[PDB]
């Protein structure tokens, strides 16, 4: 279970970084 | 002995439109002056580099292409390769602007090829292997 | 015909996946293949392939032999022009650091090239062969292997490989 918890946290952090990158790219697109 | 028409080596090939022919004349004059003054080869290359930069460095306001070219020339690796392309082009124009050898050289090239092909088509002998070695040697030296 | 329709489509894809398309890249590789192929069989014998890499990339002959085996999936004992063209494209100025980011992006398969077996799972030996082709510390390779191997089966499946490549690419861009 502990291993499961670690893997799901890492997956959620991957999703968080993807969302952050897309948001910054959209900001650059709009502001440019 | 380029054996390339003058009309090809100087089609004002420079991508920016500055004629090749005017650049050549400027370098020819610079070198003639510098030879009289006995400028060292390193100094000559530095001056020639600067003139290439300036030819591309004509006001950078007249099209973005000049800024990208001057910038590329500003770096050291690309500049060495760009300069070294234009230098032999300039040379080829000069020498062509100013046959038995070409016939000999073409003959030697075909003689070598016929032998290379026969060898490849033809087998576990040292001599065959030695020759294959020399052939790769000549092709690499030529390249 | 632009050196055939398929090559032109690959060139458009290469331009899309490369920041600089460059000038006559396909023609230069084709000319190199023609110089090696004096016979013009459209295939290159091992000696020609090994010599060209020694002449330009100065690669170890044993390393070139492993590269020849990976490129020669047909295993006919000869390298096809397309395989030779792909191999030069795979190196793409390998010494340059910028190429390493492009190398991580790989190609449309993005995992098939690493998986020599083709079973959809990459063996440790296949990773070691890739490490010989692309310089990476053995300890660093082990650390990357452990991070990808959540299962503990010591195999990389395609979805995990795609995610692992994406995470590294995002970190490199950052």
């Amino acid at each position: 279970l502990e291993r499961n918890l670690a893997i799901m946290e890492e997956k959620q952090i991957i999703l968080k970084r993807q969302q952050e990158e897309v948001n910054r790219l959209m900001n650059t697109q709009k502001s440019g | 002995t380029a054996n390339v028409s003058v009309s090809d080596v100087c089609e004002d090939f420079d991508e920016e439109g500055k004629s090749v022919r005017n650049r050549i004349r400027k370098y020819s004059q610079t070198i003639s002056i510098r030879d009289s003054l006995n400028l060292e080869p390193e100094e000559i290359q530095q001056q020639a580099r600067r003139e290439l930069e300036l030819c591309h460095g004509r006001s950078l306001e007249h099209g973005e292409d000049h800024e990208e070219s001057e910038t590329s020339l500003a770096s050291s690796t690309s500049e060495s390769l760009i300069f070294s392309l234009w230098k032999p082009h300039r040379t080829y124009w000069t020498e062509q602007q100013n046959l038995p050898l070409m016939e000999l050289m073409e003959t030697e090239v075909l003689d070598i090829l016929k032998k290379a092909l026969i060898t490849y088509r033809s087998r576990n002998h040292f001599m065959t292997k030695e020759l294959q070695g020399y052939i790769e040697g000549i092709r690499k030296r030529r390249n | 015909m632009k050196l055939t329709p398929g090559c032109f489509l690959w060139y458009l894809y290469m331009d899309k996946i490369y920041c600089l398309l460059s000038l006559r890249n396909v023609k230069a590789l084709m000319v190199y293949f023609h110089l090696l192929d004096v016979h013009h069989r459209n295939t290159l014998n091992d000696v020609l392939f090994f010599h060209f890499l020694q002449h330009v990339t100065n690669l170890n002959k044993s390393q070139i032999g492993m590269i020849f085996d990976l490129l020669d999936w047909t295993a006919v004992g000869e390298i096809g022009f397309d395989q030779f063209y792909v191999l030069i494209c795979i190196l793409l100025a390998h010494q340059d650091h910028l190429e390493d980011h492009f190398m991580y992006r790989h190609s449309r398969p993005v995992f098939e090239l690493l998986d020599l077996d083709g079973e959809m799972n990459i063996g440790a030996a296949n990773f070691q062969n890739y490490r010989f082709l692309f310089n990476i510390k053995k300890q660093e390779l082990r650390d990357l292997f452990h991070d990808f191997d959540i299962t503990g089966d010591r195999l990389l499946n395609y979805k995990e490989f795609k995610l692992y490549t994406i995470f590294c690419t995002d970190k490199s861009i950052d």
